């Protein structure tokens, strides 16, 4: 908005602002390790106790 | 030289004789008092601190 004034000052007309905001992307990673002997015996049915 | 009440009135009513500008690199004289919001108490008493 504006104000009316009594001086002869140059008058600011109607004004308006346009602003833009954008996104940012973030990434997360981690690494875990497992042995093959461990993964292999998940596949085979166990014979003895 | 006018009355004490004329001095009191002129103090706040009519802007002083050629005060400096603000928000400039150096001090130029004021010709157009758009937003001149100043008062000066040494003009009344003619003394410098």
């Amino acid at each position: 908005p504006t104000i009316a004034h009594g001086d002869g000052r140059r008058p600011s007309k109607q004004r308006t602002f346009i602003v833009v905001k954008n996104c940012h992307k973030h990434h997360i990673s981690t690494e875990m390790e497992l042995s093959m002997l461990d993964l292999e015996i998940l596949h085979s049915i166990p014979e003895t106790p | 030289n006018r009355g004490l009440y004329n001095m009191v009135n002129e103090y706040s009513q009519r802007l002083g004789g050629h005060p400096a500008t603000s928000n400039t690199e150096v001090q130029f004289v004021v010709i157009a008092g758009t937003d001149v919001f100043l008062e000066q108490p040494c003009s009344f008493l003619q003394e410098a601190f």
